[PDB]
């Protein structure tokens, strides 16, 4: 049978007795918050094989090894995750083991496991065969490995199978009693069965006998008739992304947890909640939703004043969330193809009323994905009228493709700091493009910090001349062709010794430490007709130097526009 | 003694230690001065003997884009500045682009004087507003301290400004070792501490303070200690007081020793930490160890991501009944 | 006092005991109501000092 909407297992063991009989989870599954040890082992459910949403389990006692709970469980599809990860083991006290040896495949979703009491066996699992994008992993806050010793059947001839990755090539096993056995290569991509039989194309996780599509466990696609089909027939709607079901179906479920309107509706061939935005159930019906006659924005409210996004979740909750008249705030720390599914959930963002900050936002290096994001109001602002606030943000190597994005902001002025990966150019830019520039301070968009490593567009300065010697170099350099000569014209030459031509630019972060681009300045001569020059001393008869120079316009007034000049890194031997 | 130094224009800069010897013994000044220096090695004792001796200036004070320079304590005889000459808009001290700026000379042994020209901060990231404000009150002319002298921005804004004191609770010196036990702070998320950050170092004379000294880097001076959080319990008042021991101190010799808070920004650094006073304390007569600060940021990214998490996880589980 | 992480949890459980924790039923599929009727209970228990009453008003008897 098929368990839902959700099961949410709580204080209680009896709670168990709702897995008796149906084996599909048709939704999110919690268990938690139970004090008890002895009837750890009265329960367990060998009918469990598939989940859809995710799984979690938290200050969960007297559970020792979940493998003897769900003896069958093979897929989860991720159909909806809980932060970002759709398996999660927070603070168990007493699970010494993951179990779950016929946990085959996962569709979307990471996993997080820490604080837990006695576990391991998390790094003998392949989680490259089992789970696609390990990186968004998190499963360092657990119990050490060489405390337990991890070891599987093998320990008397090597029964557990064999992989390498990371550069390890070891067994891959969960218990002392079961290994993780993979596929076989002849197949590879397809499922398998035990004995190495390749189960048919569009199974998934593991089945009954090979090129079998009805004897399958779970479904690649869809679900039908227990048909394992890799695409919803017609006359059918898919269901929480993992089962192809009837039509009249949609209409006996309930949606008053959310919205008491007359049911789900179907749309795009699947029984949607409400079908997205740009759609209405004219005469509110199940069935059908034709395209709103207006421009019938989904509008977005706000449960806190400020919707703060960190989490895959978050953005979920935003999945159709087209005009967010709310303040919006980014926090991601980590996360490295979560910006494909922002351009799912974010991309169809519109507008964006009140302030926009973006604080330690790491994983992402490119804006671009609010594809559809145009005009942040920013009639709501922070301290000092910020309608767009950037702070302490890694290398976020680029904002938008400003050649055809269009941005535009109300009101308020921006702000922008500790972006070492952008060099204020594309600032200007921005600014340009909205026309903010006349809003704008002289400390708020800071060149000392926007751009700290970010080499970008810059003038040349020609090396006219050098002459080496034994210990020192006499080396003129062009004078600089500002616009304007009255600017305070001043040269900076930086060099050090370079053996390998494999150098780069100074970039702040060098300042100590050796291979540290070494700083000279020096202002232009007076006579016109003299160029810039200087002697160097810090040179060896033989050595390979790579040094050039950077010359800055420095306005009268801090940072009216500051067009930097570099030069090439010039490598020179003395004679 | 009265040494004058009359100069050509008015205004040396002065961005190399060889335009120091330049000055040296130069204690009142004809002119001005503009500082430039980046880069460079025995920059606190060399500015010490040879401006060590600079009891005023007539003209102003630059201090442009002086990145290795740390503190200013190598001008320990300035007191007075006549102000005579002074950078556009009347700017006695002007300070801009000053990186590893971490302190100003003292606000309880150094007096300072200002005739005529104003003050200046600006993309100080390492220098907090405290010692501005002390300057602002013992230098005098408070009144010719006007608006935008000193953005509170890019003013000590990355390097964090402890708020709050600690205090020692129980101390031990031993002859090789010392133990300590200090107040257990706990602010009011108790997982936003990472740890402490302990502070030793000989000191025979009373008279050094904080960023005494330091080259573009600041791994020559101190002698730094991790101490990890301490053990959280309920019923707060049965933690017991976080201590550490210090290990291999040589008997019979003052050390000065102070603790810092190792804690976690907010979305605006608001958990700004604690620390106690240089504490100095005299011992008792009988593979690249030292670990990277760079590690500390590592530390910081990882921990607010676990709190971000059960925050969240709690603001979903639990649910008020009616 | 002010609670956070597994103390709030700690203090939760000492209330409920036997009792059991409260929670949403869901009763149809789909998304849920609004995840909460206001912020974040830690809006309450750690930026604010929340009191057994607070912690009573999640409880199940
Ligand atoms: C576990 O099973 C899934 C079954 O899909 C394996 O696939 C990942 O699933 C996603 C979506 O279902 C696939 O993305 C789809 O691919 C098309 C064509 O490349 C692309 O346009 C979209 O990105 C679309 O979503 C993804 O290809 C698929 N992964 C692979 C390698 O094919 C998953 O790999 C299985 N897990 C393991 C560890 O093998
Ligand atoms: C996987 O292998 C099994 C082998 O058992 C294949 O079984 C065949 O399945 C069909 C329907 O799924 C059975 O038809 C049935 O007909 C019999 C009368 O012959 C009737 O009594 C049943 O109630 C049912 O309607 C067929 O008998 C069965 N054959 C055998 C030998 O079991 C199954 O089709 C394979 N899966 C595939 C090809 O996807
Ligand atoms: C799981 O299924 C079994 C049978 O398929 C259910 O047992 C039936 O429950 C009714 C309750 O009204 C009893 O009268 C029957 O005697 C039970 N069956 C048998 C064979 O005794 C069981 O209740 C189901 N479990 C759940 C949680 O629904
Ligand atoms: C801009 O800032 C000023 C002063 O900080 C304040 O009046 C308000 O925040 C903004 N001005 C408006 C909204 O007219
Ligand atoms: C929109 O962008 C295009 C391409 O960059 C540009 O030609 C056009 O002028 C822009 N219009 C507005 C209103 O920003
Ligand atoms: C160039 O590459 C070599 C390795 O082949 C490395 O040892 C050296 O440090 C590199 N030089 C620079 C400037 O990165
Ligand atoms: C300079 O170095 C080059 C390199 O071989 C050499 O040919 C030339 O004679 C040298 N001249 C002087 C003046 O050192
Ligand atoms: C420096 O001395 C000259 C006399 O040669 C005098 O005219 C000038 O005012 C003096 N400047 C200062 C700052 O003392
Ligand atoms: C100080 O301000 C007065 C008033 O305008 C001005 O005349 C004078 O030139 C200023 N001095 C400096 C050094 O800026
Ligand atoms: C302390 O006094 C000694 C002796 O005069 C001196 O060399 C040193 O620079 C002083 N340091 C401080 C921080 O006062």
């Amino acid at each position: 049978e098929i368990c839902g909407p959700g099961i949410d297992i709580r204080n209680d063991y009896q709670q168990l007795k709702r897995l008796e009989n149906c084996t599909v989870i048709e939704g999110y599954l919690h268990i938690l918050l139970i004090s008890k040890a002895e009837d750890y082992r009265s329960y367990r459910f060998p009918k469990l094989t598939v989940i859809t949403e995710y799984l979690l389990l938290f200050r969960v006692a007297g559970l020792e090894s979940l493998g003897d709970l769900f003896p069958n469980l093979t897929v989860i599809r991720g159909w909806k995750l809980f932060y970002n990860y759709a398996l999660v083991i927070f603070e168990m006290t007493n699970l010494k083991d993951i179990g779950l040896y016929n946990l085959r495949n996962i569709t979307r979703g990471a996993i997080r496991i820490e604080k837990n009491a006695d576990l391991c066996y998390l790094s003998t699992v392949d989680w490259s065969l089992i789970l696609d994008a390990v990186s968004n992993n998190y499963i360092v806050g657990n119990k050490p490995p060489k405390e337990c010793g991890d070891l599987c059947p093998g320990t008397m001839k090597p029964m557990c199978e064999k992989t390498t990755i990371n550069n390890e090539y070891n067994y891959r096993c969960w218990t002392t009693n079961r290994c993780q056995k993979m596929c076989p290569s002849t197949c590879g991509k397809r499922a398998c069965t035990e004995n190495n039989e390749c189960c048919h194309p569009e199974c998934l996780g593991s089945c009954s006998a090979p090129d079998n599509d009805t004897a399958c466990v779970a479904c690649r696609h869809y679900y039908y008739a227990g048909v394992c089909v890799p695409a919803c027939p017609p006359n059918t709607y898919r269901f929480e992304g993992w089962r192809c079901v009837d039509r009249d179906f949609c209409a006996n479920i309930l949606s008053a947890e959310s919205s008491d309107s007359e049911g789900f509706v179907i749309h795009d061939g699947e029984c949607m909640q409400e079908c997205p935005s740009g759609f209405i159930r004219n005469g509110s019906q199940s069935m059908y939703c034709i395209p709103c006659e207006g421009p019938c924005p989904k509008v977005c409210e706000e449960e806190k004043k400020t919707k703060t996004i960190d989490s895959v979740t978050s953005a979920q909750m935003l999945q159709g969330c087209t005009i967010f008249k709310g303040n919006l705030l980014i926090n991601i720390r980590r996360g490295n193809n979560i910006a494909s599914e922002l351009e799912n959930f974010m991309g169809l963002i519109e507008v964006v009323t009140g302030y926009v900050k973006i604080r330690h936002s790491h994983a992402l290096v490119s804006l671009s994905f609010l594809k559809n994001l145009r005009l942040i109001l920013g009639e709501e602002q922070l301290e000092g009228n910020y309608s767009f606030y950037v702070l302490d943000n890694q290398n976020l190597q680029q904002l938008w493709d400003w050649d055809h994005r269009n941005l535009t902001i109300k009101a308020g002025k921006m702000y922008f700091a500790f972006n070492p990966k952008l060099c204020v150019s594309e600032i200007y830019r921005m600014e340009e493009v909205t026309g903010t520039k006349g809003r704008q301070s002289k400390g708020d968009i800071n060149t000392r910090n926007n751009g700290e490593r970010a080499s970008c567009e810059s003038d040349v300065l020609h090396f006219t001349s050098t002459t080496t010697s034994k210990n020192r170099i006499i080396i003129t350099w062009h004078r600089y062709r500002p616009p304007d000569y009255r600017d305070l014209i001043s040269f900076t030459v930086y060099y050090k010794e370079a053996p390998f031509k494999n150098v780069t630019e100074y970039d702040g972060q060098d300042a100590c430490g050796s291979n540290s681009w070494n700083m000279v300045d020096v202002d232009l001569p007076p006579n016109k007709d003299v160029e810039p020059g200087i002697l160097l001393h810090g040179l060896k008869p033989w050595t390979q130097y790579a040094v050039y120079v950077k010359a800055v316009t420095l306005t009268m007034v801090e940072n009216d526009h500051i067009r930097g000049a570099k030069s090439e890194i010039l490598y020179i031997r003395t004679n | 003694c009265p040494k004058v130094c009359h100069l050509l224009e008015g205004e040396k800069t002065i961005d190399s230690v060889t335009s120091a010897q330049e000055l040296r013994g130069c204690t009142v000044i004809n002119g001005s001065l503009i500082i430039n220096i980046r880069g460079g090695n025995n920059l606190a004792a060399e500015l010490e003997a040879n401006l060590g001796l600079i009891e005023e200036i007539s003209g102003y004070l630059k201090i442009r884009r002086s990145y290795a320079l740390v503190s200013l304590s190598f001008f320990r005889k300035l007191r007075l500045i006549r102000g005579e000459t002074l950078e556009i808009g009347n700017y006695s001290f002007y300070a801009l682009d000053n990186q590893n700026l971490r302190q100003l000379w003292d606000w309880s042994k150094h007096n300072l004087t200002i005739t005529q020209g104003k003050l200046f901060f600006h993309y100080n990231p390492k220098l907090c507003l405290s010692e501005i404000h002390k300057m602002e009150e013992v230098s005098g002319t408070k009144g010719r301290q006007e608006r935008n002298d000193i953005a509170l921005k890019t003013n000590g804004d990355q390097a964090s400004c402890e708020n709050e004191l600690l205090k020692f609770s129980y101390i031990r010196t031993s002859f090789d070792k010392i133990l300590l036990r200090w107040e257990p702070y706990w602010p009011p998320d108790f997982r936003d501490l990472l740890g402490f950050m302990l502070f030793y170092k000989e000191a025979p004379y009373q008279n050094v303070t904080e960023f005494d000294g330091q080259d573009a880097c600041g791994s020559n001076s101190w002698t730094v200690v991790d101490i990890d959080p301490p053990l959280r319990s309920n019923d707060p008042k049965s933690q017991n007081h976080p201590g550490w021991l210090m290990r291999g101190l040589k008997p019979w010799t003052q050390y000065a020793i102070f603790v810092k808070t190792l804690v976690t920004f907010s979305d605006e650094r608001r958990t700004y930490g604690a620390k106690s006073d240089i504490i100095y304390v005299q011992t008792d007569a009988t593979c690249s160890c030292p670990k990277t600060d760079s590690q500390i940021l590592k530390e910081l990214e990882e921990s607010s991501f676990r709190k971000t998490f059960e925050d969240y996880l709690h603001n979903v589980v639990f649910v008020p009944r009616k | 006092e002010t609670l956070c992480g597994a103390e709030l949890v700690d203090a939760l459980q000492f209330v409920c005991g036997d009792r059991g924790f409260y929670f949403n039923k869901p009763t149809g599929y789909g998304s849920s109501s609004r995840r909460a009727p206001q912020t974040g209970i830690v809006d309450e228990c750690c930026f604010r000092s929340c009191d057994l009453r607070r912690l009573e008003m999640y409880c199940a008897p």
